[PDB]
């Protein structure tokens, strides 16, 4: 929190052009009644009384939060991290192999960039997150 | 999965479909489910909640987990996660409103953007670490 | 944590000691902590202070103590040019008051007396700059100056490192034919008469 | 030394730009990320008077007067200042630099981008809440930029301080030397009287090293003229004060009775019918600001101010 | 007579109230009807600040310091100021009051309304703007009232002049008489010179009149003692103006070369040292304000100031 470091760490997000940022995500609200503390019930229940009546439920996976800023020219894609960071300390063509499986599902017609939300796998090879 | 409900007890009804699905994504890959609106961003919505299966919380919360439920349960409270989970949202859209193009070390709208995120990263880091 | 936890204890281990030959006075503070008073008890608040090698200041921050009332410009150099910036930012206000930092003998131009804070500088430089250094420092007008190395045969309990004899040889050759009174003492535990950090009062 | 003496001082920063150019929104970056800083910004004070633009031509050289008492108060207690510039022309630019460069040192940060989009994001500020910015008001500041942006350099300006040579008015040094004395605050300390009732100042009290000034001053060849500002009523209260204390006088000028004009411009008036011309004065010894103000710099004499004015 | 010379002053109307009481909302309908009036408002320069409410210890002191170089350069300025009450609590209201006083007619106006009612547009107002007050911070507001309302009666509290008798201090009068002078810009005038570097300060003019005061001076008992706060580095380009002029002295004090420190408190040291217990100051000639300040004001001796200081 020192002034100095924020001020530096925005400089270098400034930069590396970096144009999201990831949330923390809760869990649902727990439900005694129902004996869980974290409540699939009570979760959806919660975006239906509050107007929201069309949801989406994923699987979550077992890895990093990643921003992919998957640029046409798939040499130029780099990664950030759940925090404002160029996930530069990996092998940039292993990475991007493995990054070409999802290149080729677009239509790159006049579309120069696009950032995509995804989980990077294992944990293991980024980050750890829960070890 | 995608569900669209308009009325609470349809809701009820198609509950024990949706329970039963997400019973099965019990698999080593999988921290659990996760609970999304249809759209991705909607004022004062979060962008969702975490559902997470026992097996994996076992691991957040250590061996003794069943053992300790009803306590843990009656420990838990999301209140203070959501609304951040809330506000972080919040940011990253007005993160990604902002145009590539335009991002740089001079745009000191976006300085401010981040800093406000980075203040929001500060705040939701002293939060119970296990959500 | 207390120093009267600490009374009760020290008859203890003191006597534990003096069954295996070892005649030890134990101190509760540091060593560090130990020398900060030494040389603040021994300087006192009357003349301005020459902080040599100040470092982050921590004499500083003692002389200050709103209990001293310390009445004087304050003097610093270090070589070390990281602290070089650190002084220079308390013209952040923060208290410029009456510090004077210098990085180069040649800007130190005070002529009235001074007393002098040489503690643990002259060995994280070369003896022969050490040397060079003290010999510049009783040139200086100063009242009392007190020099600060450790004792290397208190090594045997864990740049150079120097012996009191070294170390007195040290002084005699800096001093030379002038006409001063040198004074020595040992500053920490002291174990069979050898103490941690040795240490002169050098007086006009 | 003065190589090595180099004293520092609080920085002035002053916001250069048309309205949308992001002079707030830099600023809100910035009291927040460096340290010591505390904005002054002229709208905010518009809101105090619940105005929501330009206001009166009272309320806005008040607002001024308010501004510049709060850009200075920060300054001189050693905090730095963040303001946006005021007109964003040449002049008020420099009447700007001209009041504050005494207190600090001035820097400048431009924000001079395009008129077509400076309307572009005037008009998405002017939605949030109400506003209008006409693409005409936009277009007058963008070019009022561009001259002064091309003869004046936005490169810093260094504490100013600036010394008035000190010089005094001629004197035709024939005259004969006195010295000139004022009464209510400087020779008679009035201890609870009423300044105005001046009927007991036979009982006033005598500030001694005044006395003393005057009590040498007739030891040389000055003589010593008092001139008060009480009413000539209150003559015989003052020459047993005078009487009282051993303080010999030459010449006692007073105030018209039933004057009551400020005491100002009595005192000056009276130096032109009574003294001027007449006399050679070395120094004068006053107390109240107002006065003291006037002898100096109105009439150019070396003024000696005894204890506290400022009322 | 003095009856009938009556002079008036501005009002300051402090509007003492719980948030919620209709402290704002008379404000707006005040100064639009009545005439001569400016609002300062606490929270307008918080938004300066781009902070919404209440914000950092160090944010809160300085806003102060505006807050009150702003209602009083309006008040100096004989135009009316409202202003907020900063709490209800009587301290603060009387350090208002102490604070403003020497230039006003303070007046009151309460706005004293039940708990609930304060609540019911507390909860109307925070659904408006963003801000927040509960239920909890309204009534430590609303009982302070209360309490502090008891003990004190909001009556006008007609303009304070209060004046600070001039009281020396006492000194033993058996000792030799002395005037002490001060040199950069009293009797030296430095006339372009660097104000730090005074090498060159044998080219320097003589403030003719302050010389006259230690050449007069000096013709009877009086020692007439130097003080400068020059580095002695620079004693013989001084001792040659001094000599240059005839301006004999018996003690010439200078500042310590490389000390550095602020002139008054080396001077006030130097003072100290070596003219306390040895001297019987009659009264000093100095110039710059601080220092003036530190003379009368710490030390209580006669200090006449000889031009402007503030700097
Ligand atoms: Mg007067
Ligand atoms: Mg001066």
């Amino acid at each position: 929190e020192d002034k100095t470091l924020i001020k530096k760490r925005i400089d270098w997000f400034c930069k590396n052009k970096i144009n999201a940022f990831s949330p923390t995500i809760s869990p649902a609200p727990k439900s005694v009644e129902r004996n869980e503390i974290e409540s699939l019930y009570e979760g959806i229940l919660w975006f239906v009384l509050n107007g929201v009546k069309e949801i989406v439920i994923e699987k979550k996976y077992m890895g990093s939060y990643c921003d992919i800023y998957l640029h046409r020219r798939l040499e130029d894609t780099y990664l950030v991290s759940r925090n404002g960071y160029k996930i530069n300390h990996l092998d940039q063509e292993q990475c991007l192999r493995a990054l070409q499986g999802l290149h080729d599902r677009f239509s790159w017609d006049g579309v120069e960039l696009r950032i995509i939300q995804s989980e990077l796998m294992p944990w293991s090879i980024l980050g750890k997150g829960l070890i | 999965l995608h569900y669209q409900f308009a009325d609470r007890e349809d809701f009820e009804a198609k509950y024990p479909q949706i329970r039963a699905w997400v019973d099965q994504v019990n698999q080593s890959d999988e921290e659990g489910v996760v609970i999304k609106p249809r759209t991705a961003f909607l004022p004062g919505m979060p962008p969702a909640f975490k559902v997470r299966n026992n097996d994996y919380l076992t691991l957040v919360y250590g061996v003794d987990f069943q053992d300790r439920l009803q306590e843990q349960i009656a420990k838990r409270n999301i209140k203070g996660k959501l609304r951040c989970s809330i506000n972080d949202w919040a940011i990253n859209a007005k993160l990604l409103a902002i145009p590539y193009s335009e991002l740089g070390e001079e745009n000191y709208e976006l300085k401010n953007l981040v800093l406000d995120r980075i203040l929001g990263e500060e705040i939701e880091n002293q939060l119970d670490s296990r959500l | 944590k207390s120093e009267r936890q600490f009374a009760e204890i020290k008859p203890m281990f003191e006597a534990y000691f003096k069954e295996e030959g070892l005649d030890i006075d134990f101190q509760f503070t540091d060593t560090h902590g130990s020398r900060m008073d030494f040389i603040v008890k021994e300087l006192g608040m009357e003349y301005p202070i020459l902080d040599i090698g100040c470092g982050e200041l921590k004499y500083y921050r003692r002389f200050m103590r709103r209990n001293y009332n310390y009445s004087h410009p304050y003097f610093a150099t270090d070589t070390d040019k990281s602290v070089g910036d650190y002084a220079a930012l308390l013209k952040e206000r923060m208290e410029a008051d009456n510090l004077y930092f210098f990085s180069d003998w040649t800007d130190y131009e005070y002529k009235n007396p001074v007393n002098i804070i040489l503690t643990e500088v002259i060995e994280h430089n070369t003896p022969e700059a050490a040397e060079a250094l003290v010999k510049h420092c009783l040139s200086l007008n100063f009242h009392k100056m007190i020099i600060t190395t450790p004792n290397s045969l208190f090594n045997k309990y864990y740049h150079f490192e120097w012996t009191p004899q070294e170390f007195q040889d040290f002084i005699r050759h800096c001093v030379g034919d002038t006409s001063l009174e040198v004074t020595y003492c040992g500053i920490g535990d002291r174990i069979n008469g050898e103490t941690p950090t040795q240490a002169v009062v050098i007086t006009r | 030394s003065a190589k090595n003496n180099t004293h520092h001082f609080p920085k002035l920063l002053i916001l250069v730009g048309a309205p949308g150019s992001g002079k707030s929104t830099f600023a809100r970056y910035f009291i927040r990320t460096e340290d010591n800083w505390v904005r002054v910004n002229r709208d905010d004070f518009r809101l105090m008077q619940f105005g929501d633009s330009l206001m009166s031509p009272f309320y806005e050289e008040r607002i001024t007067k308010m501004v510049e008492a709060s850009v200075i108060a920060l300054l001189k207690n050693r905090t730095n200042v963040i303001i946006d510039a005021t007109n964003s022309s040449l002049r008020s630019l420099q009447d700007m630099v001209h009041t504050y460069t005494e207190y600090a040192d001035i820097s400048f940060k431009v924000f001079d981008l395009p008129v077509e989009e400076l309307v572009k994001r005037c008009d998405k500020r002017c939605e949030q809440t109400g506003k209008f910015i006409p693409k005409s008001a936009i277009e007058k500041h963008v070019t009022q930029l561009q001259y002064t942006k091309e003869k004046f350099d936005f490169k810093p300006i260094p504490r100013a301080l600036k010394e008035t040579s000190l010089t005094y008015a001629d004197q035709d040094t024939s005259l004969p030397k006195a010295v000139i004395c004022d009464l209510d605050g400087t020779l008679s300390l009035l201890n609870g009287r009423d300044p105005y009732n001046a009927s007991t100042a036979d009982q006033d009290l005598l500030n001694t090293p005044v006395a003393m000034v005057l009590k040498m001053a007739k030891q040389q060849g000055y003589k010593v003229i008092l001139l008060s500002g009480r009413e000539n009523a209150y003559r015989e209260p003052t020459e047993r004060f005078l009487a009282k204390y051993q303080i010999d006088y030459d010449l006692l000028l007073m105030r018209d009775t039933n004057d009551y004009r400020k005491d100002n411009i009595i005192k000056k008036e009276l130096f032109l019918e009574e003294i001027q011309g007449k006399y050679f004065v070395e120094f004068l010894l006053d107390d109240r600001n107002q006065v003291v103000d006037m002898w100096r710099r109105e009439l150019a004499l070396p003024c000696f101010q005894v204890n506290y004015g400022d009322f």
